[PDB]
């Protein structure tokens, strides 16, 4: 993502990929910080956050059956 | 709800296009399809797009069809990946939505003005990005030289 | 938003007030126009976004955008000359 | 779930465009015609995108896919009514 | 002898572009003059531009290696 | 002018000698003054001179060419590839201008609007070579299908023309479909579209992962539609057919000019944009699979120009298979292969044009062209055994490096059958050579014989051919420089 | 707003002046420059003429061909002399000047 956010503000996953970015091309040891490509894509998508809720959701409703 | 009413009326519209025949019935349902995909872009949010695809296209390219098969109408010579899809457990289910539905934090910071999507669309584009805007004039440019040098005898 | 709303309701009550009048009594030269306009009708859907903007663009926009207006009016030159909007 | 609902039925009207151009072969209206609901479905996804993850690059590349699609209807309905005056 | 390499592939040429149309050999014999002129420039330049293109690709090369003198 | 724009002053030029020949054409072809003159051999001409400045400005140019890195950055990025890349387009282009300029008149079809489209379509072409980012090749790539769209159906009277032009149209526009949904698609998985982004994203950590099913369709679909614009041989449908259509210019022009591009382009994404084995493998089908096509169509075919298109095919086929893995002699191998190709088909077409209308459409009209016309049936004879295989030439040579880089990049399995396609090639052209002093049917001596330009034109590329093994440095060279500055 | 200039290559000769305004430039060619200028003029016209004795038009065809022939050799000066200024080209009498 570049910065223009929908509303003429630094996008809502912006720092996250600057992040990326200054690390992926500063310090060119190999894939050292990939780690930050799984928080910039989770950005992105809120993929991990999404599951961890439908997660909280499962286990509450599995308790309700006892 | 109003939603899933555009949906499903631009797609039964878009069946109609391909499959039914009397051409210009066919022309009716591919307005009908823009009209609502206009709609449910405004729906989404971004107005200014939606009031673009009612001019350009279909107050400018519609008609233009319409036209031509105007004269010659006498010329008459998915369940399986939708559930693939919504079984994934990566899409929040509708319970969870509901009491975090009282949990967005607001910033009243970033919205003490508020650009219109227009006008920070217009800074964008011709700012920045402006080769990208003068190339689409290069093809409009031969847009309407190839149908000089086509049609005009 | 919120005023498609009143829009859309709009909408509805003219459909309805327009049924209920309704039933109270109970070739080259088109198609050349039509490329022209779909031609310069996108002119002006580029200049709409173009006009609001100009003060937090300096005459580098003006400038891009008169360079575009070139461009389609060497195009609308090439259209005269040719003829093909005589009628 | 949104984005889910926008982006399938992007999917499903570009399938339904590329299965009009493939079965209906003669018709060139037809044709013509699925290829602009091609270019639609390409466009509302776009859109769906940039308002999805927030960024603003989409909205431009869908102002100037808009332009493409303009010019490729014009010129290719043109190569239509010439093949049509026999 | 560059030069002469030259003349002879332009005096060769000529004579060719002169016998696929069937008109004779020397049709204008004051063309083939410029067609040795053309062919020697063209193949002297060639070699300099050759010599000049292998000695950046050296330097490149040797930039390469620098490249990979960090991986080790 | 303000000097940003010393980084695009070919563009800059090339557009505005378009557009002053442009309103010079159409204000004296409408001009009542004069008769009504048909500027097309004025119009043309010109054009050659502007082609030919061009090339003059990139050329001595290019170390200044390089002078707005960033703000240039934006869109596009111009390296020593670019460089020898838009060279040789400009050439390619001034070549098939030159070779066309005795067809128009001969064939009498009045449309200056002919020659102001090939200079558009050529900076389009020369914008999506120095291209950057997804969307901007995609728009380049518009531009210049858009140019061939109007060129095809160029005379109306006829009758394959419309349907040709048609067929093109429908095809084009159906690959540029397919690859904006997979631009699309990329773009959503991955949220960005300009090239240093998608490597900086997507390298080394393809790793599948929750959303990572996203972007490979982006790429599977982005791999398609370039594909179907390089003519793809399970996509190739009306390929032939519209090569047959299309007058001689229009389709020389087709098949020299913007494959290339595409070639270049393909490899600048498949450098940073692809995964260890998803564009490697939907290449390595396509080659076996445009070999195995070229030798068993073109082996019978009873038009000369559908035998050019399936040999196209072909040829395209050799370079996709040089293109199967991804070291430096491979893709060297691969770029020397393009230009022998490039020159190998002006060469063809140059050939094919100059036996155009007493010909309307034939195959047996090789009426002695020994007796006829000796020297242009052995040019024939040396182009054609370059285009497939023979002792030492510039195609045999191409082929022969093509295999040794694929041997030694470790693919035991595109050598046979390159070799086989190839051996069956040979046998099928040098039986057709050698048919051509048993006895001859038809005869049509010919009031076509090659008035300048195209006669230059042929002499110049047949000497090269045949006299390139004498001294092949250069070449790899430069081969050289381009591939290893590529991405290194 | 990205204004500046820095190439991907570099200046390997010196680098008398960074961005030169643009009467600078136009006012520091040299005689190899207004020769270039004048022998891309002279072809253009030249082959306007004779594209021109073809259909009847000699004059205009003239004019046209002047015309890309000032723009072309225009820019091929600017440029040269553009390069000498920065660095991409070989400067002896810019550096003599300079000092
Ligand atoms: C520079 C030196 C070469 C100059 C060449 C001048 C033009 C030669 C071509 C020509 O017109 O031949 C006559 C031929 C045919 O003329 P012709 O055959 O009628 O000439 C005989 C005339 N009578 C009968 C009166 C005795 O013209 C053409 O084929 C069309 C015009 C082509 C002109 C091309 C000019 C520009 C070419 C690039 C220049 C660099």
């Amino acid at each position: 993502a570049s910065g223009w956010g929908i509303t003429g503000n630094k996008g809502r996953c912006y720092d996250f990929w600057m992040d990326f970015s200054e690390c992926m091309s500063r310090c060119r040891e190999p894939k050292d910080c990939g780690l930050l490509r799984e928080d910039y894509l989770e950005c992105l998508h809120h993929s991990k956050e999404f599951q961890r809720r439908n997660r909280i959701y499962k286990e509450e409703q599995r308790k309700i059956r006892a | 709800m109003i939603l899933s009413v555009l949906s499903s009326l631009a797609l039964v519209s878009g069946l109609m296009v391909v499959r039914a025949k009397n051409p210009v019935h066919s022309v009716l349902f591919f307005i009908l399809v823009f009209c609502d995909t206009s709609g449910l872009l405004l729906l989404l949010g971004l107005d200014f797009s939606a009031m673009i695809f009612l001019v350009v296209y279909i107050g400018a390219i519609a008609v233009l069809f319409l036209f031509v098969v105007m004269m010659f109408h006498i010329q008459i010579a998915l369940w399986w990946e939708m559930f693939f899809i919504l079984d994934n457990e990566t899409i929040p289910l509708l319970p969870t939505q509901i009491n975090t539905t009282s949990l967005i934090y607001t910033v009243y910071a970033g919205k003490v003005r508020s650009w219109t999507n227009l006008e920070t669309l217009g800074n964008l584009l011709y700012t920045y990005y402006f080769v990208w805007f003068l190339v689409p004039s290069l093809i409009l440019l031969v847009a309407m030289i190839g149908a000089i040098v086509l049609t005009m005898h | 938003m919120s005023e498609f709303a009143p829009i859309c309701i709009y909408l509805v009550i003219s459909l309805l007030v327009s049924l209920i009048l309704l039933g109270l009594p109970f070739d080259i030269r088109f198609y050349l126009v039509s490329i022209l306009f779909i031609i310069f009708d996108p002119e002006v859907t580029f200049s709409f976004p173009w006009a609001v903007s100009l003060n937090k663009i300096d005459p580098f926009g003006s400038w891009s955008m008169m360079a575009f207006l070139l461009i389609l009016t060497i195009g609308s030159l090439y259209e005269w000359k040719r003829g093909a909007l005589d009628w | 779930m949104d984005p889910i609902k926008y982006f399938t039925f992007s999917m499903i009207i570009f399938i339904l465009g590329i299965r009009g151009i493939l079965l209906n072969r003669r018709n060139i209206l037809i044709m013509l015609m699925s290829i602009e609901l091609m270019l639609l479905a390409v466009n509302s996804n776009f859109l769906v995108f940039s308002v999805s993850l927030d960024d603003m690059m989409g909205q431009s590349f869908a102002l100037l896919v808009l332009t493409v699609a303009a010019a490729e209807s014009a010129i290719g309905l043109a190569i239509f009514v010439i093949t049509f005056r026999v | 002898s560059a030069t002469t390499i030259g003349a002879l592939l332009g005096l060769g040429t000529q004579m060719y572009s002169n016998a696929l149309r069937k008109l004779p050999y020397m049709r204008h014999p004051w063309e083939h003059v410029v067609g040795m002129g053309l062919g020697a420039v063209f193949v002297n330049q060639l070699l300099k531009w050759e010599a000049q293109v292998e000695q950046d690709l050296d330097k490149m090369l040797e930039k390469a290696k620098a490249a990979n003198e960090r991986r080790y | 002018m303000f000097n940003l724009f010393l980084a695009v002053y070919p563009e800059i030029f090339i557009i505005n000698a378009t557009f002053i020949l442009l309103i010079h054409g159409v204000v004296f072809s409408t001009s009542k003054k004069y008769d009504y003159p048909p500027l097309v051999s004025n119009v043309g001409w010109l054009g050659l001179l502007s082609v030919l400045i061009t090339l003059l400005l990139l050329a001595a140019g290019a170390p200044l060419l390089t002078i707005a890195h960033l703000f240039r950055n934006n869109l596009f990025r111009r390296d020593n590839f670019t460089y020898f890349c838009q060279i040789l387009l400009l050439l390619s282009t001034a070549g098939t201008i030159s070779m066309c300029f005795d067809f128009f008149e001969q064939e009498r079809f009045d449309a200056f609007e002919f020659i102001v489209l090939i200079l558009l379509s050529t900076c389009s072409m020369l914008f999506m070579i120095s291209a950057y980012d997804s969307i901007a090749m995609y728009l380049a790539i518009e531009l210049q299908s858009l140019c061939f769209y109007v060129m095809a159906a160029s005379k109306r009277k006829s009758e394959f023309s419309t349907e040709a032009g048609l067929k093109y149209l429908i095809l084009g526009a159906f690959s540029s479909g397919i690859l904006l949904f997979g631009c699309s698609m990329i773009y959503g998985s991955t949220g960005a579209t300009h090239f240093d982004q998608l490597a900086k994203i997507l390298t080394g950590y393809e790793i599948t992962g929750a959303r990572s099913s996203g972007i490979f369709m982006g790429i599977l679909f982005i791999a398609v539609g370039s594909l179907f614009k390089i003519t793809a041989v399970p996509f190739h449908m009306w390929a032939p057919d519209i090569y047959e259509g299309s007058p001689t210019p229009v389709t020389a022009f087709l098949s020299i000019a913007p494959k290339i591009s595409i070639f270049a382009n393909i490899s600048r994404v498949s450098i940073y944009g692809s995964y260890g084995a998803t564009l490697q493998q939907i290449f390595c089908f396509c080659s076996i699979a445009s070999m195995i096509l070229g030798a068993l169509a073109a082996m019978a075919q009873t038009k000369v120009k559908r035998l050019l298109a399936y040999s196209s095919i072909g040829h395209v086929g050799y370079i996709c298979t040089g293109f199967s893995c991804g070291t430096i002699e491979g893709i060297q191998s691969l770029l020397i292969g393009i230009f022998i190709y490039a020159l190998m088909t002006i060469d063809a077409f140059a050939i094919v044009l100059a036996l155009r209308q007493t010909r309307v459409k034939y195959i047996a009209d090789l009426g002695a062209l020994a007796k006829t016309n000796p020297i242009l049936a052995i040019t024939f004879s040396i182009t054609m055994f370059s285009y497939v295989g023979i002792p030492p030439l510039a195609g045999f040579c191409s082929k022969f490096y093509l295999f040794f880089a694929a041997l030694g990049c470790g693919a035991y399995f595109l050598a046979p059958v390159g070799v086989v396609t190839s051996v069956i090639g040979c046998f099928y052209y040098i039986r057709l050579a050698k048919r051509m002093f048993f006895d001859t049917p038809r005869t049509w001596i010919l009031y076509e014989p090659m008035d300048r330009d195209k006669s230059l034109l042929l002499a110049m590329t047949s000497s090269f051919i045949t006299l390139f093994f004498p001294y092949p440095s250069p070449l790899f060279s430069v081969t050289h420089q381009m591939a290893l500055s590529l991405y290194l | 707003m990205n204004t500046d200039i820095t190439a991907s290559t570099k200046p390997e000769y010196p680098v008398v002046d960074r961005n030169p305004p643009f009467t600078k430039v136009v006012g520091n060619f040299s005689t190899l420059d207004y020769l270039r200028f004048v022998t891309i003029t002279g072809v253009s016209v030249t082959v306007g003429y004779l594209s021109g004795i073809k259909p009847g038009i000699r004059g205009p065809s003239m004019v046209t061909g002047g015309l890309i022939g000032v723009m072309g050799g225009f820019m091929y000066a600017y440029q040269n002399s553009a390069g000498r200024l920065m660095g991409f080209f070989p400067n002896d009498d810019e550096v003599a000047r300079h000092n």
